């Protein structure tokens, strides 16, 4: 797990990584992987989260401070943020 | 106001 | 321009397409393209917009009604929505 | 009102 950019507590970062890890074990399709992570975070840390999972994409978003992480798990990039 | 903008780009 | 999924007025859909078209002429990096579109929509339709541009990604997001578009410009996918 | 939506590139 390589964190490329973050504005997030270390504990919440580890939870994002763990949640993404669980999502990748279960789901093959990026949209489903994203949905699993997004839903877990809405549940655990309140709405409203958004999650993008992919190999080739750029983004520009607005996030609540302390609630932004962008990382790779293997060759997969994951963007997860609250807005 | 607790918001800021950020951008991301995947590796080549 | 191929619209894949929209919850947005026909008029705003046209604006999203024109905006993305202009961005692709000015920029070739996904992050820059996304930033162009996001900033223009924040300015014209109020914050808070988010934009994802890329050939390979899946997403799961939450959007205000009438403020969501997912389309292709050629082979590049664009997701633009307001939280 | 807000709606959840998913997208997937082909």
């Amino acid at each position: 797990a390589v964190i490329k950019n973050a504005d997030m507590s270390e504990e919440m970062q580890q939870d994002a990584v763990d949640c993404a890890t669980q999502a990748l074990e279960k789901y093959n399709i990026e949209k489903d992987i994203a949905a699993y992570i997004k839903k877990e975070f809405d549940k655990k840390y309140n709405p409203t989260w958004h999650c993008i999972v992919g190999r080739n994409f750029g983004s520009y978003v607005t996030h609540e401070t302390r609630h932004f992480i962008y990382f790779y798990l293997g060759q997969v990039a994951i963007l997860l943020f609250k807005s | 106001n607790y918001t800021i903008c950020a951008g991301t780009q995947t590796d080549p």
